[PDB]
This record gives structure tokens, C-alpha cells and sequence, in this order.
């Protein structure tokens, strides 16, 4: 069986999410994205008081996962890649062949996983960061402003 | 396979109940709904009720095997069995007294013959209580006729 | 060979007629009597 | 090669064909899927030669 | 064709004393001819009487 | 002896039967299969010229062999149509008299009046002559039927039996068995079927239904259990032989593939070419798809305690009432629903 | 699967068997979901090995999946209004490969 | 890593993500229906597995309570009554229907 | 989560009415519904009562 | 009484408790057991932010609980002293009878 090669960004998923490289990441302590946002005014009369524009501060900060995957060697893989028991003859350089054959295809999978993998990480990111929609479309709507 | 109940008559009061005043009901002075009902009629092959009753039955129930009950007690023997105070199950002779004596004698030592309660005596229970598992007398019923 | 055809019926039609020519008496019966039917070919022809 | 459950039965399934559908047209004046069911399966069927 | 036919049929088997929608075939009073045998032989002729 | 006063006299003793009845349906299949369903190798012809009447005879013969090349399923075949049912649903005696072997009653003139007694009111019964060293095959049948007699085994149940339970899919042994319901150990196909210290898996609040039909050695697993076989001289098929006998075991496999195992066409145990639905005659190989025998469960069809209640007020549908006093309609739940008309 | 989830598919199997059981004889009336689950039974099956040269195809080039084998009555039903024709001949490799 | 006979790698890679949505930048929302995992049941609660109260103050009263109690009950403190232990229910045979 | 009340009894006398007088009739002289019930019946997860 | 912090307003602590809050049962077990150590299980939960219970389709006879029909389910509200509580829970259209 030949497994299938899948790339995170050839999802349709990928759309949602602004992936960069950061090779110093283990040392970051807090992330810190910050939003400055106003908010317009009208005017108005009569017994209302006045009103001022308003600007509002927003701080957000980075969360921290990670990602892990395994990876299996025999011992007998190991005594054949030490050469430490080498006979120099041709019946133990197929089995050498043999074990990397197989290294090699185990590696292929495991860096693959984590390509397979993110797609996960992001569903589950998504999945935790979403309020419901028979909440959220009431509250969006029946509230003008707030307070 | 298909199966079907036959003599089955609910006991229970609450559910003999009619859907109107009388939704099975007669001319004669005894309405004999209320009598247990003897037959089961189902649609054949053919869409056909016929007839089976508890007198096809005969073929199973009145052969000699209804009491084979040997090979049961051989199995049941070789449990694990408690010694239990034997009132209910045992049979004693006469000592030629005066059926006075006798009877002094016998409540003398009834006593203390008993160290627990008896379980044939426990009858009140409803069918749901006697099936339950923690019955400790449904294990010893095993034929209808025994 | 050996079988048999039918029409609907009623034997005291005293379960037989009140208003209708169509699908009316099915309930095999009423009280003492009785209140054969119906399965030969025809169903529902040429109204009453 | 068959045994006395097809044709003991001839009198049982058949007389089926004994008790359903039957001489067209013309009480239900109401009724075109099944009018083609003897109709859209008696005119054309079955081996060659 | 042939058939067969009757004159008041009675059942056997005694298990149909039921009801379902009901003041019945009775007065004041209690048992002239109705807990009894049926009516017979009648017919309905040729047009719809 | 008194069962037979009773129940010729129109008495009803203290206790009550559940009928079980096995029939047969001709159907029409529907299969589907992939490009490589199937790696198919063919041999050389070869012939054999073998001698005759007054010439030769060759018989040409060719070796063949096939191989699944399939990781997963490859093929999936549904029961499609109903065509006809084959046998007949019938209200059938089964005759216990066609058993040898069990401990006699001590007067033979009780035995001979109990056989006379229960051959009588019934159909399927030992030929007269009573033939030792033989089969004891019914009186030969005479033209055939409408379909193949199809037998109905009686078991014994307390009276007062809770009557929803036939209501659904139950089962006959009265408390729900099987291999299905497993996890743990091995050792518990035993554990759910027999042992009563223990609740009933599927009605969870009660150790079995009937208490006469679901012990180790009660009336009902000693007259019917296939491993005392009380019955093997009787050729009468007994339709309740698949629901009191143990299946035998092999827990390698996990239990859904060993479901999908037994669900597939397994071998008839039921008679073509014997009348009264006997035993699986030897040589016999027909294959029969065969639901409720591998969940343990029996289908109730539309029965009804009564003659009142089956037939309703519009000319279509039959009647619906459930209960009305101490009668009952059981309305129908086999998969017969629309098919079956009445 | 655990013990639970094993329980919950065994009653949804027997409710699924008992119901889907004369599927062509019972709901003969309703055309759009006969093929409704045809197209479930197609795509409940697992592929096999994809090695060929010469393959089964239709006039246009496009390479078939399957055989469906039925009774000449079940094939005349899917015919009339529930399946849709797609091609009325096909491309048949003629040599076997020794 | 050190393992069997041989070596076991574990690739990691440390990543983090950030919410830079102003409102709320998604949504879920409840569709269909699959078969239900739990059982409709009627297993009733047995507070004999809680210990701490007050006991009453002959002790053969509350074993009798408590023996009475697991007739009728499918959940129910095991016979050893285990001192130093979780009061676990005894273990049963194969699951019906969840 | 799902809430049952088991026991309750309707204690005002206006609310222990029927709809029909025949409704659930007997054959005992007393009706067996003026008693306070005991027990709650609902549907198990396949259908069962 | 559940732990609350009071300094943002009502309707955003009401959408953070609406998210998927943690399982607090057991799903390999046989008679749901208390929420295992260890065990990460994400599970919506209604009726349970707004500390409320929906009544199922219960009586207390099962008489009333079916009609006569071959059909759906009985629907009467209260015959002599008895009762039967219509379903009121979303699963009004599901679960088969």
C-alpha cells in the first residue's frame, strides 16, 4: 500500500488560519497582540446628555501547544546499522537494506504526521474557541448596543 | 421463528381496564370477558386466523418426560448447600403418648429448631419480587410439577 | 380443483343501510345475527 | 428437480392468483402506477428463439 | 361458475363477548327477540334496491 | 393424566404456553462486487474416455482456483424481494411421542392410553403397529399440503408473565442470551445464559421471565436442550432447538467480524424433500440467509388472544386495540408489516 | 471499541436489520430512495488492488467500478425510474493475460 | 529515548496560536442525531456507598438496612465490604443495549 | 437531563376530573384510579416500557 | 452554587460557559461513574448553564400511555388520578416508540 501525502495548505481548512515560521519560539514568555479601536458618535438634543467619542484598548496574548510523534527501532535494526557484527559477506547487506528500507518508510510517515496533524490542532483550536449559534445570533441581535 | 403467549392473563387489577364503558362487553348477565382467555388466534400463511389452544399442548406437557426430575436433582446436589433448619421438610413418628405429651414435647423443641425464617412461608411476594435475582428460593424452582 | 370467491354482507342488515355507497359496514358485526362480506373481483362500480 | 413443495403448493401461492387483480376498466376511475403492473408486465417477458 | 350458500350462521368457539359503541337492542324492558338467532335468507336484485 | 381430563374438558390449569414456530420465505437477492473481487486461475482440459453402454464416454474436466485480493469487503449481497412464502404457517401439534429413551411410566396401559390421548387431537403421530428398531415416521403422508407443516413447540411459563415482554422482538428462553455481549473474559457465554445470581442483560431488573424455561436443568432446558438430546429419535425438527443450545466458541476473533462470519448464508436445518419439516436430512446443502438465529430473537406476528379484536372499523386496516379486559391483541413487529396482506 | 459503544451498535443493528430487510417490496412506491440507498450500498464496500492494463470502460473512456447482479424482475424495477442510464454498451478487454 | 531493546525518537515541535478576531470569528452549531450512548434506564442511586454520616447506633440494624436495600437493586456495595478500599459495584457479565 | 415526578397527588378535588364517564372502565365495584399512584412509566432507549 | 467572578457582564459569561465544557461522567464504564482523572473529553452541555430539566414523555398508567390507534401515543392530561406529562424535551421527533 502506497499512503497518500496530504499538505496542510492544499486544505480547504488552511483558508482560516495565517501560518508564519518562528524559528526562536521556545523562548517567547508572552505573546502580546494589542488592538486600538474607536467608535463613532452622533448628536443629538433635548434631555439627553451630551456624548463623547470613545476609543477602546484591546490586549490579547499568545497561547502555547505543541506537537509530538514516535519513532520505532528494533534492536537488530540497530546491530546491523552499527556494524559492529558485520561479517563483510552479501547475505547481511540485503538484511541491512532491509532495515533501512523500512527506517525510510517509517520516517516518510512520521513527518507526515505532523502535516496531517495540524489540521487537527486547528479543529480543535476552532472547536474551543466557538460559543454556539443558537446563543450568539440572539444575543447579536436583540441587544443594539449593550448595557 | 415467530412466537406468540397463550394462557397468559394479566393479574394485575389497573390493567383489566376498558377503553369506554363497555369496550368488551354483552347481553348476558355475566360479562365473561373476565374469564382467562383459553386460545390464541393468529392470521396463517394465508391470512387465516386458526386455532391453537391450551389443548394442543397436550402433545408436550401430558408425555412422561414432566417427570424426568433425576438428572435434575443429580445436577442440583452438587452445589454448595448451608445447613437450614428442617420444620417444613421432615416427618416424624408417634411415641404412644397421650397426643398431650406429645404436643408439649414438640413445642418444647420447636422452640429453637428454627435459627432464621422459613422460605416457604414467604408467599407475599409479588411476581416481581420473586423473580428478582436476590430471591434466594428461585434457584430451586425448576419444573412446574416438582 | 378446489377454491373459492365472495361479496359483503350483513345478517341482520340491520347492519345494512344507512347513508353512504362506498366503504361502510367492515366491523364484522353488530349483535345477533349475521354479517357476511366480500372478496370476490369488483370493488366499487356503478353507485347503489 | 423439485420435490411436493412447489405445486402441493399449485392450489396454496398460485390461488394467490386466485384471490387480488383482475378485469380492467371500469369502477376506480382514478388510477395510473400499478393499471401498467398486468398491463407494463403481461405483453413482453422471457427466452429466445 | 359455482359457489355455495347458507341460511344464519352461529361460530363455535366461545370467545366473542365484546363492544365498541353502544344502547342497544333493547327498551325499558329486557328479552323479547333480541340475545337470539339472526335473520335468514333475503336478497338485492338487479340496479341498487 | 389429569392434564389430559383438564385440558380435553375446557379446564385451564395453572399455567400457560409460548408457542415458537419456524418458517421459510423465498426471496430474491441483490448483489454487488468490486473490479478485483476475485483472482481467478485457470487450468489445462484434460480427458478421460471411460467405456459405456456400447461406446465411450469422455469426460472433459479442467482445474480452477480462486483467491480473495481484497484488504477489506469486496462483496455485499442484501435480501432484496419478497416472493412467496414457502411453508405454512400453521397450527401445529408437535408430538413429544416420537422420543424413546426416557424413564417410563410404570404401567404400560397408562402409557398406551397417554400415547392413544395425544396422538389424538393432532396430526403427526407414531404409526400404529408402534415399529421397534425404526424411525417411527409419521403415518405416510398422502398428497401434499399447501406448503410444508410447519411444527410448533409449546413451553411451559407461570400464568401471571408480564405480557408486554412479547410485545417486541423477545426471545423464547425468556431471558436474552447469546454471544453477542462479551468483553471482558471468555468464560461468560456460560455466565449469561445460566447463571441467576446475576440480572438478565436486556429487561436489566429481573433475573429471567419465566423461571421454568431458563435454569441449568429446568423443564424447559431439560425437554428441549440439544446437549441431553431427549429428543434425537424424533425426526421432528423443533424450532426452539437454536434458542436453548449453547453455540460453540472461538473468542481469537473480536466480535464484530465473528457476527459478520455468521452472517452469512449458513446451512439449512430444516427439510425439502420430508413433509413435516423434519430433521436436516444428511446430503442436504441448501443456503439460507437466517436472521433471528444469530441475535436470538423471535418475531411476535399479529395474534391475538381473541378472535374480537383483530378486525376493526374501516375496511383496510385490521383491528388495533391492544387490550380490553383480560383478552389481548399482540400487534404485529416481524418484518412482515407490508407485505402479508389480510 | 469499549463495552458501551459496542452495546449501543448492537441495538442500532438489529433496529437497521429488522427494518431494511424486503427493501424492494415494501417501499416500491417511492423511486428516489431506492436510489437513496443503492448509493450506500456502493460506497459501503472497500476498493481492491489497482493493478491492469486493459480495463472495462464505456464508450467516453470512463473506467466502471463495480457489478450489480440482480433477478431479471429486480433489474427491470431499477431500470424504469430509479437508476439512471448511462451508457447502453461498453469496452470489454479480449484476451486473458497468461 | 530508551526502550525494548533498541531507541525510540519523539519528534516534537513547539507552535502557538493567537485569536486575532475583534468579535466572536466562529461558530458551531449542533446538526444531527446519532444513536444514543446512554440507556433510558432504571438503575436507581444507592447511597450505601457513602461513608461519613452519623450510623445508627446498633450496627446489626444498618447491616440489615443495607442488605435489604440491595434486593431489588442492580448496584450495590460488594458482600467483602473491602475496608481501605473504593466500595466499587461488583462487575457484571456483557452489556445489553448501553 | 430529564425530570419525573413519581409520587404526586393531585390534591384539589376540581383537578381529579374525567373527560368522559366511561373512560377506563373495570369490573370491580371500586375504580382502581382513585387510588394515589405509585409508580412512573416511561419509554426505555429502544422503545421498551 | 457554582464559583463566579462577577466583574465582566452577565451575557459574556454566559456565552463562556456555553462553550464545550469538560465531561464530568464516565463513558467506558457500565454504570456512569464519576469524571476519571486524566480523562479530556469536550462535551456541549444544555440544561446545565441554565440550571434547568426537560420532563420526558411519562404517565403514571400504562393504560394512557398508548391509544388505540395503531399509530402515535396517547395524549390525554389527567383521567381520574392519574397523568400523563407530554415530552417537552428537543428530542421531540426522535427516539423511536
Amino acid at each position: 500500500n502506497t499512503l497518500n501525502f496530504v499538505r496542510f495548505l492544499e486544505l480547504g481548512l488552511s483558508v482560516a488560519c495565517i501560518c508564519t515560521k518562528f524559528p526562536e519560539l521556545a523562548y517567547v514568555r508572552d505573546g502580546v497582540i494589542q488592538f486600538e479601536v474607536q467608535q463613532p458618535m452622533i448628536a443629538r438634543d433635548g434631555p439627553h446628555p451630551v456624548d463623547q467619542p470613545v476609543h477602546n484598548y484591546m490586549v490579547k496574548r499568545i497561547h502555547k501547544r505543541s506537537l509530538s510523534a514516535a519513532f520505532a527501532i528494533a534492536s537488530e535494526a540497530l546491530s546491523l546499522l552499527s556494524n559492529t557484527y558485520v561479517d563483510g559477506t552479501e547475505i547481511d547487506s540485503s538484511l541491512r537494506i532491509r532495515a533501512i528500507q523500512q527506517m525510510a518508510r517509517n520516517l516518510r510517515t512520521v513527518l507526515d504526521s505532523f502535516e496531517r496533524g495540524t489540521a487537527d490542532q486547528l479543529l480543535g483550536v476552532l472547536l474551543e474557541k466557538a460559543p454556539p449559534l443558537s446563543l450568539l445570533s440572539p444575543i447579536n441581535k436583540f441587544q443594539p448596543e449593550g448595557h | 421463528t415467530f412466537i406468540m403467549p397463550m394462557g397468559v392473563f394479566q393479574a394485575n387489577s389497573m390493567d383489566r381496564y376498558t377503553r369506554h364503558a363497555g369496550d368488551f362487553s354483552t347481553v348476558s348477565e355475566q360479562d365473561p370477558r373476565q374469564f382467562p382467555p383459553q386460545g390464541i388466534f393468529f392470521y396463517n400463511k394465508d391470512g387465516i386466523l386458526t386455532q391453537l389452544t391450551l389443548r394442543d399442548a397436550m402433545g408436550t406437557i401430558c408425555h412422561s418426560s414432566l417427570l424426568d426430575v433425576e438428572a435434575t436433582l443429580v445436577a442440583l446436589r452438587q452445589q454448595h448447600l448451608d445447613r437450614q433448619c428442617y420444620f417444613g421438610v421432615y416427618v416424624a413418628e408417634g411415641t404412644e403418648d397421650t397426643l398431650d405429651v406429645q404436643m408439649g414435647r414438640f413445642m418444647e423443641t420447636w422452640a429453637d429448631m428454627m435459627p432464621h425464617h422459613p422460605h416457604w412461608v414467604n408467599e407475599h411476594l409479588t411476581i416481581l419480587q420473586f423473580i428478582a435475582p436476590s430471591n434466594p428460593r428461585l434457584r430451586f424452582e425448576l419444573n412446574p410439577a416438582f | 380443483f378446489q377454491e373459492a370467491y365472495p361479496p359483503l354482507c350483513s345478517s341482520d342488515a340491520a347492519m345494512l343501510r344507512t347513508a353512504h355507497a362506498g366503504e361502510t359496514g367492515a366491523d364484522e358485526v353488530h349483535l345477533a345475527q349475521y354479517l357476511i362480506r366480500d372478496a370476490s373481483p369488483l370493488r366499487g362500480c356503478l353507485p347503489l | 428437480h423439485l420435490n411436493r413443495v412447489a405445486r402441493a403448493a399449485l392450489l396454496s401461492d398460485l390461488k394467490r392468483r386466485v384471490c387480488a387483480d383482475m378485469f380492467f376498466m371500469t369502477r376506480h376511475a382514478r388510477e395510473p402506477r400499478l393499471i401498467s403492473a398486468y398491463l407494463s408486465d403481461m405483453v413482453s417477458c422471457t427466452q429466445p428463439s | 361458475i359455482t359457489f355455495i350458500m347458507p341460511m344464519g350462521v352461529f361460530q363455535a368457539n366461545s370467545m366473542d363477548r365484546y363492544t365498541r359503541h353502544a344502547g342497544d337492542f333493547s327498551t325499558v324492558s329486557e328479552q323479547d327477540p333480541r340475545q337470539f338467532p339472526p335473520q335468514g335468507i333475503f336478497f338485492y336484485n338487479k340496479d341498487g334496491i | 393424566i389429569s392434564l389430559t381430563h383438564q385440558l380435553r374438558t375446557g379446564f385451564h390449569p395453572g399455567i400457560a404456553f409460548t408457542v415458537v414456530r419456524q418458517d421459510r420465505f423465498a426471496t430474491e437477492q441483490l448483489l454487488y462486487a468490486e473490479r478485483a473481487s476475485e483472482s481467478y486461475f485457470v487450468g489445462q482440459i484434460q480427458v478421460h474416455h471411460h467405456d459405456a453402454i456400447g461406446g465411450v464416454n469422455f469426460t472433459l474436466t479442467q482445474p480452477r482456483a480462486h483467491v480473495d485480493l481484497g484488504v477489506g469487503y469486496t462483496a455485499v449481497c442484501a435480501t432484496a424481494a419478497l416472493r412467496c412464502p414457502l411453508t405454512d404457517m400453521g397450527n401445529t401439534a408437535q408430538n413429544l411421542f416420537f422420543s424413546r429413551g426416557g424413564v417410563p411410566m410404570l404401567h404400560d396401559n397408562v402409557t398406551e392410553s397417554l400415547r392413544r390421548i395425544t396422538a389424538s387431537g393432532g396430526r403427526l403421530n407414531p404409526t400404529e403397529p408402534l415399529p421397534i428398531f425404526g424411525g417411527l415416521r409419521p403415518a405416510t403422508s398422502a398428497g401434499i399440503a399447501r406448503g410444508q407443516a410447519s411444527v410448533c413447540e409449546f413451553v411451559a411459563m407461570p400464568v401471571s408473565t408480564d405480557l408486554q415482554y412479547f410485545r417486541t422482538a423477545c426471545n423464547p428462553r425468556g431471558r436474552a442470551s447469546g454471544m453477542l455481549y462479551m468483553g471482558d473474559r471468555d468464560a461468560d457465554i456460560e455466565a449469561i445464559m445460566f447463571d441467576h445470581t446475576q440480572s438478565d442483560v436486556a429487561y436489566t431488573d429481573r433475573a429471567t421471565l419465566n423461571p421454568w424455561a431458563s435454569q441449568k436443568h429446568s423443564y424447559g432446558d431439560r425437554l428441549y436442550n440439544g446437549t441431553y438430546n431427549l429428543t434425537g429419535a424424533s425426526p421432528i425438527y423443533s424450532p426452539c432447538f437454536k434458542f436453548f443450545t449453547p453455540a460453540e466458541v472461538n473468542t481469537n476473533c473480536n466480535t464484530l467480524d465473528r457476527l459478520l462470519m455468521e452472517a452469512k448464508a449458513v446451512a439449512s436445518q430444516s427439510s425439502t424433500d420430508t413433509e413435516y419439516q423434519f430433521k436436516r436430512p444428511p446430503g442436504s446443502t441448501e443456503m439460507t440467509q437466517d436472521p433471528c438465529g444469530l441475535f436470538q430473537e423471535a418475531y411476535p406476528p399479529l395474534c391475538s388472544s381473541d378472535a374480537a379484536m383483530l378486525r376493526t372499523a374501516h375496511a383496510g386496516e385490521t383491528g388495533a386495540d391492544e387490550v380490553h379486559l383480560a383478552q389481548y391483541l399482540i400487534r404485529d413487529a416481524s418484518p412482515l408489516r407490508g407485505c402479508l396482506p389480510l | 471499541l469499549n463495552r458501551v459503544a459496542r452495546a449501543a451498535l448492537l441495538s442500532d443493528l438489529k433496529r437497521r436489520v429488522c427494518a431494511d430487510m424486503f427493501f424492494m417490496t415494501r417501499h416500491a412506491r417511492e423511486p428516489r430512495l431506492i436510489s437513496a440507498y443503492l448509493s450506500d450500498m456502493v460506497s459501503c464496500t472497500q476498493p481492491s488492488v489497482m493493478v491492469s492494463r486493459i480495463t472495462h470502460t464505456n464508450t467516453r473512456g470512463r473506467q466502471v467500478d463495480g457489478v450489480l447482479v440482480t433477478t431479471a424482475t429486480l433489474k427491470r424495477q431499477l431500470l424504469q425510474g430509479i437508476l439512471q442510464i448511462d451508457d447502453t454498451a461498453a469496452d470489454v478487454p479480449v484476451t486473458y493475460g497468461e
